[PDB]
RNA sequence: AUACUGCACAGCUGACGAU
DNA sequence: ATCGTCAGCTGTGCAGTA
DNA sequence: ATCGTCAGCTGTGCAGTA
């Protein structure tokens, strides 16, 4: 006819979509009309000998009751609850579509719990596919625990990594210098002129990228040529002392020359979100294409019952290091906040500020703050071009999807 | 791209040649890896009459099976099975009725008017350490010691307004049979409103009563008995091999620094040693590193201390240090170990911070045992999500601590990383599962936080049951 | 002839659990040890125990 | 790993046999050589007699010498002869795990 | 340790196909079938675990620093035949080395 | 591979056996020594084998002289040492003498 | 009287000499007839 | 049968013939699991 | 102080160079 | 000789037990 | 034991895998 065959090529579909990720389905008579075989839960070529009774429906096609893509306000009877709780084997529920071959599940036991209708809402994330499937792990195990588990059910997942490759410019300048550097900073400051401080000087030469006569006058630098040497030979041969003379090149490179000039902070490090003005908040919703802007960066938070006095302002800050792993440029991350009480008087109590956020919960924001970062510095001259992280490949995966979010 | 590695959870060797990764499991399971011959732990106990009495009933009402926190989750805080038929060490302990200490509470002003603090800490542990004599002298010697304070006695030698305690009256305590053991009321008691130091707070929240009971317990068993609760697991075809590490302690002013040391190897039959060193650790220098005579004395001691059981030789040798590997005592190491023969050479190194902070895809950190290798600086994650607890045993920012090895090893770092990683559960304090710092190092940071301040006679009883 | 003794032995033991009126039902090929499943009924009481 | 993936082969392909019809039994784990027997499905009643068909799965990779437009499979002559000895025709169909490419020969 | 570690990766990802060169000349570049079902040897290989000689580094050193060139290399490929005559006495032969 | 072989003790050091035995010529009246040199492998396994050599007669007795029995214990020791990597702690040795 | 059964020409518990005097027996028949510059294996098979 | 008692396994099975038969008779059984002085 | 986790803070160390 | 750059190295207090 | 003539056969190493 039509629907018991509907129904035994879903059954069959079913099957396959269980053995897509082990899951060794052995079928059995059609004896009981409302229970099919056996599963068998495996891991990676060894049986874990964990089993769950199946059951499965005939099928779906088109719309039906509530129908929708996340909601599915589906409502089951009733005189089969019982015939699904009179049992030992944690049974479960199976349906199938024939619009996108999709398979409904949603429900396990609930020990003689009367929870409304049976509501199987599905299709909020994923149904019973490769993605959440520690779900149906975690079944005949109950939460009396005595010494029995089941391991992470196979998968593989991606996963980024927090440090952003960096292609370095092609030149770089010395020259000779017979000077101080606190006759350097007394100039710098006296000066007439626009400035900037993107140069170190050694005790015995000079280390910078730019003119003779640069940008911010030509006093400290001699009146020689400056020799024009390309950055692939560069101390690669003994005295890390070089590296760090490198190290403070890059390090008033990255101070004296970044997007939307922030300032400097010494308490954690580096460098941190200024204020645009005199208490207001800071958004700059930006993002690289996708879906999604960004969404907040600096906000205002202000006592609970005083409304007339501000608590404080925390910003957003990182600090880089150098490190030439295997001759390529890593910067590296670290998301922190740092509280003032106007944005630009520092806090005297941002101890327990850190704290409290980072004290309250699991992270559920760092993956974000980490797309946003390595989007931020992504966009005369600019002396930098950074990259993109690598993302690396786990064969295991956290068991969430099947345990139970915190509340 | 970068390369990376996972490990599986390592097992402890328990009774009954039982392998498994929950140590509390492990121990309620299959019993000790060797269990006693009488049924008998006697313990002493140093305290007025409150603590001694609502001690025996927590004694007596641990015997029935004190539950856990809750019932979700029902595996980081499992239901202590009480010390009755069913017990994880197999035996009874009991107060004997001739430890029974008290405290006299007459010198307690002059001491609170504070002229000073230092011969406050000398004539309290003074005081402590005569009557601990007194008990060991006569014929009701107890296996191990409470040495629970009073709360006055107490307040005002650790916030005494520069003391020490926690560690100064053990160091003149190298003299007794039992390993003393000092235990604040916090749990004892359970109920007493307890100072926090510096920040007026409530109290410290500790725990639920069944992790308590448990690891107080598995350290008071160990202890007393003598025997040892774990060890990890050999394998078909291991070689021999033995652990040393070494930590970078100060002075007891904090000019000088020394260093200490510690030491383990497996057994002949079906066991585990761990050790310190009985003898003196002096600077010959100031700046926090190594010499070539310290290290090769190190070497030959372990060397010795292995041949005195095994009756051979080991066939590997492993150092975990603090600091940089150079030549100055390489030389040293190298030519102790080719006088005595050892093939196998590994010298690995710690804390080179800021090098990767691996993340994930979701909400949970990355799991247990992530390794990566950093074109040579192995770096791996002691700590993370933990699967078969079903939940995540942790604050934030979890450290991947990093393996450099010397040159001069002959292993990949992968393969010492999977080492490593089986050798982080196995000291024998508390029944926690994660440790990020390994054995080698933390024993020698608990033997080095004793002989800051005192080396001047009353040489160490290198039983490590007064280190913990 | 091993799988030939192998299957006939499989078959009649289902027919000596199957001529009191017991489920038994066989598995694929693919497992190791676990060579099938019994639920049990006794003048029609099939609970599902297995 | 190379022996589920010719089960799960094989449940997939009579996934798209019984897609129309095309009733397939399989066979028990006491087979050799030849699979189940099938038939072909009218409109909702099996007209058709019997036939035979067997399953070849392979995982993901080309095969030999294709590029683009086609790929040749050699036939071991005990099997071919155990064919041709028999009364019944018999099918031979493909891999599915790059684009589900099913084909009939 | 370094090689051996490597072999056994090698094998392993040769176990399971490996791609041609391009469709440049495709049958100067046939693709590897890898060990499965498709394998044309109708056998499989394995890397026991009984027998593998790992060589230590002290030995090594040893190697790079002996001036003479005659006898450094004779006693290499001596030290060599001597852990494989060790490896066929024992009840670890393999088949190949 | 080898069928069985005797339980090990727990406890006990670790130890090489080696028996002593002789035989005769086939033509004259002499007498050979001729032996084996087993012990126990480091994981799960015996080794029972022979040496590649072949002692010389000196004499029609069945005492051997202070120039091979050293030999005899270096070679059962270097082929122990070479598996194990470290010298043994005890030597057992049967003879029909 | 540990060292007894070890003997994997039989499979009889009534077995009375050690398995290394067995085994350094049988070796000494095995190379009764071996000439000098010959090949010597040490291999046990070659020798029960 | 095999238990699920604490510790090691219970290997090397001993079946007898009497009570062990797979008749009518041991149905319920399995489906309740729910000197001497010498001289020389 | 059962421990072992992060956070925050403080002190100390060595590697280069001057009017 | 303290100031900068860079890498450690070692001590003290809170909290929450998912 | 040397030097032109012709005729051919092994070691030792570099590109390039078209
Ligand atoms: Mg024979
Ligand atoms: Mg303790």
């Amino acid at each position: 006819t039509a629907n018991q065959i509907i129904g035994e090529i879903g059954e069959n579909e079913v099957r396959g979509r269980f053995l897509t990720l082990g899951w060794q389905f052995d079928g059995r008579s059609r004896l009981e009309a409302g229970i099919d075989g056996i599963a068998e839960v495996m891991n990676e070529g060894q049986p874990m000998a964990r089993m769950i009774a199946v059951q499965i429906k005939s099928t779906k096609e088109g719309k039906y009751t509530s129908e929708s893509d996340t909601s599915f306000t589906y409502l089951l009877r009733t005189q089969d609850l019982a015939y699904w709780r009179g049992s030992n084997l944690p049974v479960i529920v199976v349906f199938y579509r024939q619009s996108d071959h999709s398979f409904y599940w949603k429900e396990v036991s609930r020990d003689a719990g009367p929870g409304e209708r049976r509501l199987n809402i599905d299709k909020v994330a994923d149904l019973f596919n490769a993605s959440t499937v520690n779900k149906l792990a975690a079944l005949t195990v109950p939460k009396t625990g005595l010494g029995y588990y089941v391991p992470p059910l196979g998968g593989g997942e991606d996963a980024l990594i927090n440090m952003l490759p960096l292609t370095l410019p092609n030149e770089m300048y010395i020259a000779s210098t017979t000077y101080e550097p606190r006759k350097a900073i007394a100039v710098i400051l006296n000066g007439d002129g626009p400035k900037r401080f993107d140069w170190v000087i050694n005790g015995g030469t000079f280390w910078s990228f730019h003119d003779p006569r640069t940008s911010a006058c030509s006093e400290i630098v001699d009146i020689d040529q400056v020799e024009a040497i390309n950055t692939k030979e560069l101390a690669l041969h003994d005295d890390i002392d070089e590296q760090n003379r490198f190290s403070h090149l890059l390090r008033q490179t990255l101070r004296y020359q970044t997007d939307s000039d922030l300032g400097w902070d010494k308490d954690h490090k580096a460098l941190y979100f200024r204020a645009i003005e005199r208490e207001v908040s800071r958004n700059f919703a930006y993002t690289s294409s996708k879906k999604k802007t960004d969404a907040n960066v600096v906000s205002v938070f202000k006592n609970s019952k005083d409304e007339t006095r501000v608590s404080f302002v925390r910003h957003h800050a990182f600090s880089p290091r150098f490190e030439l792993m295997a001759d390529q440029w890593y910067l590296i991350i670290t998301p922190t906040y740092y509280y003032t009480t106007n944005g630009y008087a520092p806090h005297q109590f941002a101890a327990p500020l850190l704290a409290g956020k980072k004290r309250l919960d699991k992270s559920a924001a760092l993956r974000g703050q980490v797309i946003m970062w390595h989007r931020f510095l992504t966009q005369p001259e600019a002396y930098l071009m950074f990259g993109e992280p690598p993302s690396i490949h786990l064969d295991v995966r956290v068991p969430e999807d099947g345990w139970v979010k915190e509340k | 791209t970068f390369e990376t590695r996972i490990f599986d959870e390592p097992e402890l060797e328990f009774g009954d040649h039982h392998h498994h990764q929950d140590p509390r499991l492990g121990l309620s399971e299959a019993g000790p890896l060797q269990t006693f011959l009488g049924d008998v732990i006697k313990i002493g106990v140093v305290g007025n009459s409150k603590t001694i009495e609502d001690t025996r009933k927590f004694i007596e009402t641990v015997s029935s099976g004190v539950e856990g926190k809750g019932e979700k989750h029902p595996n980081m805080h499992p239901p202590f099975p009480g010390l009755g038929n069913q017990s994880p060490y197999r035996c009874r302990f009991e107060i004997e009725d001739g430890a029974t200490a008290a405290l006299t509470k007459s010198k307690l002003d002059k001491i609170g008017k504070e002229p000073d603090h230092y011969r406050a800490v000398e004539m309290a542990v003074d005081e402590i350490i005569g009557e601990l004599q007194a008990m060991d002298d006569g014929g009701s010697r107890p296996d191990v010691a409470i040495i629970a304070l009073p709360v006055k006695l107490l307040e005002r030698v650790w916030n005494a307004k520069a003391p020490n305690f926690r560690g100064m009256l053990k160091a003149k305590a190298m003299g007794l049979s039992f390993p003393i053991q000092i235990v604040w009321e916090d749990v004892i008691d359970d109920k007493v409103t307890i100072p926090q130091k510096v920040k007026e707070s409530s109290s410290r929240k500790i725990q639920d009563i069944a992790g308590r009971t448990w690891n107080l317990m598995t350290s008071l068993y160990y202890k007393g008995s003598g025997r040892i609760p774990w060890r990890r697991m050999p394998l078909e075809g291991e070689f021999s091999a033995c652990y040393v590490g070494i930590s970078f302690y100060r002075e007891a002013d904090g000019q000088q620094l020394f260093t200490s040391a510690a030491q383990m190897f497996d057994e002949r039959g079906r066991g585990f040693v761990l050790k310190g060193r009985r003898a003196r650790t002096e600077s010959r220098g100031r700046h926090p590193y190594m010499a070539r005579e310290d290290a090769k004395k190190i070497i030959e001691d372990v060397l010795a201390a292995y041949k005195l059981h095994h009756k051979t030789l080991p066939a590997r040798v492993f150092i975990l240090k603090t600091s940089r590997f150079k030549d100055e005592e390489a030389d040293g190491i190298i030519a102790a170990l080719d006088e005595a023969g050892t093939e196998l050479r590994d010298l690995v190194w710690v804390q080179e911070s800021y090098t990767a902070r691996i993340l994930r895809d979701g909400n949970y950190p990355v799991l247990r045992g992530t390794f990566v290798d950093l074109h040579g600086k192995g770096l791996l994650y002691t700590s993370g999500s933990m699967p078969y607890y079903g939940t995540y045993p942790g604050k934030y920012d979890p450290n991947p601590l990093l393996l450099c090895p010397h040159h001069t090893s002959e292993s990949t770092v992968a393969q010492l990383a999977e080492e490593i990683f089986s050798l982080t559960k196995v000291n024998w304090n508390s029944t926690q599962m994660n440790q990020r710092l390994p054995i080698p190092i933390r024993a020698a940071r608990k033997v080095g936080e004793v002989l800051k301040y005192v080396g001047e006679g009353e040489v160490i009883s290198a039983d490590y049951r007064k280190y913990i």
